[PDB]
């Protein structure tokens, strides 16, 4: 006997190897997320401004560029 | 948002559930206070209302998911810009030698109030260290900031 | 020097960029969204003061007559170069004194302009006199104080 | 005012840290299971 | 002796084999699983599998019978002598340290094929003091836990 056991063992092994790959990928994803969440949080950490005419100057330049 | 992903919306929805305890689709001042107290804070009934008012766009007194999402999409800035990554790197790279050492990342995390064991920190480095030299350069950091 | 109808039209074009909802008035909220779209981050108090500086009848927002009054005045004053510098800062995102093709695209896009990558490179190329691939302040001035 | 937002960020930070600890525990369990079954199959020789 | 995790695992395995999910495993469902694994069993061989674990002789296999076989066959190999032996073999060169190469070698003689990076990961997890290798005490702890 003991032939069904070998089959089940083969099945479980495949499942276990899959569990390992999935666990590793889950870890990579969480770590990546922590790197990103830390970064953007870190960016928020860093410590008479009329802009109407400036905008106009830029639009005028674009106009002239198209007409050259 | 479209600038937002299906995965992000899923994350936000889960975040929303952390507040909408009874899952009735809305966050009340009571549910908000319950979470704030669990976090060691003691808000006055007034401060809770003020918090709700911050995002209660239809003015009905409570926060629904669309309102929650509007705030999150707005506040959660995606540091993808080459400019954003650069500045991000500089902070991590304390001595500006072009490499993020485990030691540097360590301080950064402990300072930010982040709760990570020195082992989890080493794990962060190892996962980012593409060429395996034992530290994280700018390019590797770039890959880490912009990946799957 | 007067105000041609064409000049007024160009000023109207700038006005419309800020009047997001097309209701004929620029509010603190609208100025806020345009400035943040151009890399800046003014506070509510700063936005209010900026609106107050242009709001002649004191109703809290800027209408075209008020906008035109301020724009025509600044155009007459040629002695100042702070306007050009202002335009420079809008492009210079990182503030490193150089305008990259990327920073130029960003502004173009946020100002409702859709030029091809062939035109963007065309612009940089033309304005980049010392051939370093980017536009510095001196180069920007020249590009702006010309056609 | 970002007060609500700051709260959400902390709640998510805590959850993420939990996710990491939980993922490491699962990885450790899987690896231990493999060491044991490998030795099991080994002595079975 | 059988942990909650083991019972759960074996139950899932039983379910996978019980294709129609009627609570019993037939020779045919057994054949399907084996062919999915690329095998080509005969009717006689399938019959033998059923007989090895069919306690009530009803012809099929229910969970209790499946579990009985698993509980017995999957018995923990953690006696002091068993651990000592496993360590002697893992540590191929007998220098007192199981290396990645040594483990990576055993994974072949058992067909337990894993990628080089996974083998390195197994070592790391067992390497408690972080000296890059697994000694006797570390191996013992890995074999006895849960
Ligand atoms: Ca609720
Ligand atoms: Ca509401
Ligand atoms: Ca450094
Ligand atoms: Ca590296
Ligand atoms: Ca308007
Ligand atoms: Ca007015
Ligand atoms: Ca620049
Ligand atoms: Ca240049
Ligand atoms: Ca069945
Ligand atoms: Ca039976
Ligand atoms: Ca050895
Ligand atoms: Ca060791």
């Amino acid at each position: 006997g003991s032939t069904l056991f070998a089959l089940v063992r083969t099945a479980l092994r495949i499942k276990t190897e899959g569990n390992l790959e999935q666990a590793n990928e889950e870890l990579r994803a969480i770590i990546k997320k922590i790197w990103k969440r830390t970064s953007m949080k870190l960016l928020d950490q860093v410590v008479t401004v009329g802009k109407f005419y400036a905008t106009f100057l830029i639009q005028e330049y674009f106009r002239k560029f198209k007409k050259r | 948002a479209d600038q937002l992903t299906e995965e992000q919306i899923a994350e936000f929805k889960e975040a929303f559930s952390l507040f909408d305890k009874d899952g009735d689709g809305t966050i009340t001042t009571k549910e908000l206070g319950t979470v704030m107290r669990s976090l060691g804070q003691n808000p006055t009934e007034a401060e809770l209302q003020d918090m709700i008012n911050e995002v209660d766009a239809d003015g009905n007194g409570t926060i629904d998911f669309p309102e929650f999402l509007t705030m999150m999409a707005r506040k959660m800035k995606d540091t993808d810009s080459e400019e954003e990554i650069r500045e991000a790197f500089r902070v991590f790279d304390k001595d500006g030698n072009g490499y993020i050492s485990a030691a540097e990342l360590r301080h950064v995390m402990t300072n930010l109030g982040e709760k990570l064991t020195d082992e989890e920190v080493d794990e962060m480095i190892r996962e980012a260290d593409i060429d395996g030299d034992g530290q994280v350069n700018y390019e590797e950091f770039v890959q880490m900031m912009t990946a799957k």
